[PDB]
């Protein structure tokens, strides 16, 4: 908000605002676009289905645990053990929820809006989509989704790699087992370097700094006699105290200016790795890739979203090769 | 006002943000300290061994609490002649020094005293500078300084070689040499006492009753400031938006108790934000806390206007229970009150909602709200 | 004595009246630096029943404040005279506190010197100092007083082991006379002991004076524990007396969560810092 | 400096100050788009290697 | 750097300077940020083995 901001509750900070004209109607045009923006992406990104589909009550994949991934029903909040882990990692200082001190003095004039999308309902888009990956492959992409037991599903997701089917149907003990220990490795592997969940800790701090010296540019004297309006308004005359009041309010402009042209960039280039992220889901989730590097190292098999706050973090499940002989061609 | 906040007679479906609100302030505190350290004036005016008009007796005032409101009642004031400043507003002037004296004059001696004014009382006695800028205050003394016989206490001089300057005293026992024979204290023929007496008698009504005086000097300058006036204070409230003048920290806001600890020196407190949380003496001595009451904005939520004419209202981040659903005169920033404001409060974590009645149903989003909350137009 | 020691890290004081709670504000101020150089200043006058003239209290300047220490007996170092030239137009002032009230009262004086060593000041036997007090030596112009209610006021532990060192910082910007000073008797016998420790205000008054001389006069009337020999060349004297200085710098401070001043650092001093 | 006195000096130097900051603040200001840009650029020839 | 730039070797410019708020604090944050993302995108084109 403009004039709660720039001035102090003083009718002579807001008439001599009045003046400037529409430097805040175009200073309030780009944040509303802004937030519906951020409301828009992750709406395209997670709620690429249709219809909510439920896990099945029993739980048996043929040697396959996915104990890990999905819903836990003990907890409250039905909420996956990796996605707690995550929920439990990022350290987020300011929510929005009626806070009216690390995060109370923010309302002078700055408000923080709550996403239209609560994080409840993102769990629910997740557990949609690992269903419908776990029980039907990826015939849920096109049309209604059709049944398929899972075993048959890794054949020809092998298939699709050039390794026949019968490897498939001799290994499957040991694949299973593989599986199995990766997956309950995975979670360790995060607990051990903190630094592993750094590009989403850097969107909850880079925003929260900024916002911090937005509020310290205000005691600043900005050449003035004082960085107190009242003060300024009390102690010396009405005729020639016009000057301070405009050195004060076009600083403080300036200062407003700058914080909204570094949001500006910063929405872009998030909107930029949402696509991306949107990208990926829709191709390596929903099918089977043969680009390279895409989904995973090596070549691809599956992946599994998992919701973070204010991001996404897939797990791929891919195929690599072992030790090799020497042998002589014609 | 949706209609104003965008140049157009015509608004389409959708949510907009037209402005704020504001709680306004109802009271005003001005939160001085205690008031110790008065001014001695009532021990000048108050005694009964007054001195000579040709040697009248002084005082210095220095760094005390003045206040001009205590005399008036204590004296008659026959003649409240001050100086050309403002005798009612003397409440409000702040000086460095207040030097002062007094005397007794006679009833035709009233005004004598007075910048370039001459006279046997004002040339040989005592002259006034003419940028002087001080006040005069008599009052009649006949009924204490008169005796049947003869009240022979006081006396003045007549005689001087020349006039004397501005803010001196030329106390002395001498001779006067008249004439050319020079009189060394015979006191004969050609030669005169330069004082005379000064008594007082019953009978000596309108022309020779003493009048009591005493004036002041005022010095105005750019000094610190050491006679100032009283400074008073005010009550104090809680739990309600107020503004303050504790110490000169102007501000508003609610105002309640104070919890921590301060330091026994420290005054005032901050925070990270830069901003003040605490302060100290209200009245007496204690801790109290200030803190930025309800504000908040209001966004107004319509489908086209070719198509209905009702509105909803959302009231953002405000708490149901004490969202002003009186929007009262004065109090409240939004001027438009004629709204109903009544049995329809419907409770969001985005704020309250006045308006829209609450369904069971669901169906996909029309207008987004938030929260996971959404408001669309239907038939009933 | 004159002799020269390592400041340690000490002399830190509040800057403001404001308060706060677990933060790392940052100031620009006049400070003393840290590990820096203090020098001991001594006045030697006791030897057996006879004078023996000792032409001690030499010159001191004094450049934008100053930082003192001492380990008093209870008074000895009551006598206090700052000016511009302690001769005349000085209006220099006299403080003294001797276990009761202060005074503070601002006028010219040629000099208050008049020690009249009683040769029978001997501590061990007699230190006969009842009513001894030829303060303000006659005067040179002045028409200013004021009086105030007394500073150090030593809490004698009843035993020598707890050697309480009192500290002080003297500063005069734009007039406003500050004394900020510490109580910490929790020494017990090693100089500049290593720790942190804040300083509170306690009065303020213009004068105008260009404070340029700083000087004391000690209690002579009761005189001991005064050692010397030949120190030079930056070593160690006992003085019961410390003079350093103030320059201003910039620093970072920490604030305790009840509010007192914990750490601070210099931003100057090494490139890690 | 050397030809005023420090009064209107200040006006001057606040004048020229401010002056300068502006110019400065486009020279980041386009730097920052220039480098989205380039970043963008270089994603594409990661993705193409 | 501001206090080249700007003030060039004048105490009493910076000092001016000075009561301008953080101007300059946040004119290298964004400069530094340019430089490792510019150090970090020849390493990911290429460091692929
Ligand atoms: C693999 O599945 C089995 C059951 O099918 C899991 O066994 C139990 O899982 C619960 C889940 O919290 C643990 O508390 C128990 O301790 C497990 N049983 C035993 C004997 O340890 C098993 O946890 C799954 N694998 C992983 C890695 O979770
Ligand atoms: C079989 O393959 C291995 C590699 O897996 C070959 O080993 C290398 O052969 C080259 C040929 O000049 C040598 O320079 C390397 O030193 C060998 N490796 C090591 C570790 O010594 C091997 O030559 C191939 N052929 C046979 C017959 O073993
Ligand atoms: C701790 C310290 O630096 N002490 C020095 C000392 O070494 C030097 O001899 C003297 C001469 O200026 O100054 C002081
Ligand atoms: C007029 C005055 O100041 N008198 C005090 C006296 O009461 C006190 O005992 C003495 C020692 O402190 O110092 C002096
Ligand atoms: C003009 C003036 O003040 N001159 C002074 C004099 O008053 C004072 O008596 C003398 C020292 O005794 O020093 C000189
Ligand atoms: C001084 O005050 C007392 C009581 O207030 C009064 O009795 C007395 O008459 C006063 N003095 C004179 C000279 O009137
Ligand atoms: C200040 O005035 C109030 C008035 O009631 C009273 O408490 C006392 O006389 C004074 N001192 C303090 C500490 O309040
Ligand atoms: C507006 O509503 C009217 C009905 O009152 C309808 O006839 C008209 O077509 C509508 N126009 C638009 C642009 O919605
Ligand atoms: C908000 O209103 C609810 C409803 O009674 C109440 O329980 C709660 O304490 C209120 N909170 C605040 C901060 O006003
Ligand atoms: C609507 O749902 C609430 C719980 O969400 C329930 O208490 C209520 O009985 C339902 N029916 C209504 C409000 O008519
Ligand atoms: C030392 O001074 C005292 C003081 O009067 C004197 O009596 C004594 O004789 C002096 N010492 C010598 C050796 O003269
Ligand atoms: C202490 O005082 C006397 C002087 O009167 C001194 O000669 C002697 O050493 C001591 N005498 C006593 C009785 O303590
Ligand atoms: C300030 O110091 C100078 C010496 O540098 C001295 O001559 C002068 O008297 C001092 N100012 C005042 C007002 O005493
Ligand atoms: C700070 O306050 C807490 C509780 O108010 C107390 O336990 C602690 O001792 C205090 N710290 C001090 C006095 O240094």
């Amino acid at each position: 908000d403009c004039t709660m901001y720039i001035c102090g509750d003083s009718t002579e900070c807001s008439n001599l605002l009045l003046q400037y004209g529409s430097f805040c109607t175009q200073l309030k045009r780009a944040l509303t676009g802004i937030a519906v923006e951020q409301d828009k992406n992750t709406q395209e990104v997670f709620a690429q289905v249709k219809q909510i589909y439920k896990t099945p009550p029993i739980k048996y994949f043929g040697g396959f645990n996915f104990s890990q991934i999905l819903p836990d029903p003990s907890k409250p909040s039905k909420r996956s053990p990796i996605e707690d882990l995550l929920f439990n990692k990022v350290t987020l200082a300011d929510a929005g929820f009626i806070k009216q001190l690390i995060c109370a003095q923010k309302f002078n004039g700055l408000t923080v809006l709550p996403p239209l999308l609560t994080d409840e309902m993102i769990a629910q888009y997740t557990s949609a989509l690992l269903a419908g990956t776990i029980t039907s492959g990826w015939t849920f992409g096109a049309g209604p989704a059709l049944q398929i037991p899972f075993p048959m599903q890794m054949a020809y997701r092998f298939n699709g790699i050039g390794v026949t089917q019968n490897v498939l149907y001799e290994n499957q003990k040991l694949i299973a087992n593989q599986f199995n220990s990766a997956i309950g490795k995975i979670q360790d592997s995060l607990s051990s370097t903190p630094s592993a969940l750094g590009k989403l800790q850097d969107v909850v701090n880079h925003n929260a700094q900024a916002l911090n010296t937005l509020v310290k540019q205000l005691s600043s004297k900005f050449g003035a006699i004082s960085s107190v309006l009242n003060d300024i308004l009390s102690r010396l005359d009405p005729p020639e105290a016009e000057v301070q009041i405009d050195r004060l309010i076009t600083g403080r402009l300036q200062s407003l200016q700058t914080y909204v042209t570094q949001q500006l960039i910063r929405a872009a280039e998030i909107r930029a790795s949402a696509n991306l992220a949107a990208t990926k889901m829709s191709e390596c989730v929903l099918g089977q890739s043969k680009r390279v590097d895409f989904c995973g190292k090596g070549y691809h098999l599956m992946s599994f979203p998992q919701s973070a706050p204010h991001g996404v973090v897939f797990l791929h499940v891919t195929y690599v090769p072992a030790q090799e002989k020497n042998f002589t061609t014609a | 006002e949706t209609k104003c906040t965008l140049k157009s007679f015509t608004v389409e479906k959708g949510i907009y943000q037209t402005s704020n609100f504001r709680v306004q302030p109802t009271e005003s505190i001005v939160r001085f300290p205690n008031i110790t350290n008065l001014c001695p004036f009532h021990e000048v005016f108050n005694a009964t061994r007054f001195a000579s008009v040709y040697a009248w007796n002084r005082k210095r005032i220095s760094n005390c609490v003045a206040d001009y409101s205590v005399l008036y009642n204590f004296a008659p004031f026959f003649a409240f002649k001050c100086y050309g400043v403002s005798p009612t507003k003397l409440n409000d002037l702040c000086f460095t020094n207040v030097y002062a004296d007094s005397f007794v004059i006679r009833g035709n001696e009233v005004s004598q005293i007075a910048p370039g004014q001459t006279g046997n009382i004002a040339d040989y006695n005592y002259k006034l500078p003419d940028d002087f800028t001080g006040c005069v205050i008599a009052w009649n003394s006949n009924k204490l300084d008169s005796k049947v016989s003869g009240n022979y206490n006081y006396l003045y001089r007549l005689f001087r070689k020349s006039k004397l300057k501005p803010f001196e005293r030329d106390i002395s026992t001498e001779i006067y040499q008249a004439g050319n024979k020079p009189c060394n204290g015979v006191a004969g023929f050609n030669c005169y006492f330069p004082l005379q007496s000064y008594g007082f008698r019953p009978t000596y009504g309108v022309g020779h009753q003493p009048y009591r005086v005493v004036v002041l000097s005022f010095e105005l300058l750019h000094a610190p400031a050491t006679v100032c006036g009283p400074k008073k204070s005010t009550n104090l409230v809680k739990n309600k938006c107020v503004n303050f003048n504790f110490n000169g920290l102007t501000g508003t806001g609610v105002l309640t108790e104070s919890n921590k600890k301060f330091l026994p020196f420290q005054q005032f407190g901050r925070d990270i934000a830069d901003t003040t949380d605490a302060v100290r003496d209200p009245q007496t001595l204690e801790i109290l806390d200030i803190t930025p009451c309800s504000f908040g904005g209001v966004s107004v939520i319509t489908p086209g206007t070719n198509t209905s004419n009702q509105v909803a209202v959302l009231y953002q981040g405000v708490n149901c229970t004490e969202v002003p659903v009186a929007i009262h005169a004065d109090q409240l920033t939004p001027t438009w009150r004629v709204y109903s404001t009544g049995s329809n409060v419907f409770q969001t974590r985005a704020g309250c909602l006045i308006g829209a009645e609450y369904v069971n149903n669901s169906y996909e989003c029309d207008i987004p709200i938030g929260a996971g909350i959404c408001a669309s137009y239907q038939t009933q | 004595t004159q002799s020269y020691t390592n400041s340690f890290t000490r002399g830190v004081y509040y800057p403001d009246k404001v308060f706060r709670s677990s933060v790392l504000h940052s100031t620009q101020d006049l400070f003393l630096p840290f590990f820096s150089n203090v020098t001991w200043f001594h006045a030697i006058h006791v030897s057996g029943t006879n004078g023996t003239k000792r032409f001690d209290n030499p010159v001191l300047p004094f450049n934008d404040g100053v930082y003192f220490a001492s380990t008093e007996k209870s008074n000895i170092i009551r006598g206090w005279i700052f000016g511009t030239t302690l001769d005349s137009k000085t209006q220099s002032l006299l403080i003294v506190n001797n276990a009761t009230n202060v005074v503070i009262k601002v006028c010219e004086f040629q000099f208050c010197n008049d020690p009249f060593l009683d040769v029978y000041y001997h501590e061990n036997n007699k230190s006969r100092m009842e009513s001894e007090l030829r303060v303000y030596s006659s005067a040179n112009n002045c028409t200013f007083e004021y009086v105030s209610q007394p500073f150090l006021m030593d809490l004698e532990g009843k035993q020598g082991n707890f050697k309480n060192l009192r500290e002080f910082v003297f500063k005069n910007i734009d007039g406003y006379f500050k004394i900020y000073s510490k109580h910490t008797p929790v020494n017990l016998g090693r100089d500049l002991p290593q720790g942190f420790s804040a300083l509170e205000p306690l009065v303020d008054l213009p004068i105008g004076i260009n404070i340029t001389r700083f000087q004391t006069l000690l209690a002579l009337h009761r005189s001991y524990l005064t050692p010397g020999d030949s120190s030079s060349s930056w070593t160690a004297g006992a003085a019961a007396y410390y003079v350093g200085y103030l320059q201003p710098r910039t620093f970072l401070l920490k604030y305790n969560e009840n509010g007192t001043i914990t750490d601070a650092v210099d931003c100057a001093l090494d490139p890690l810092s």
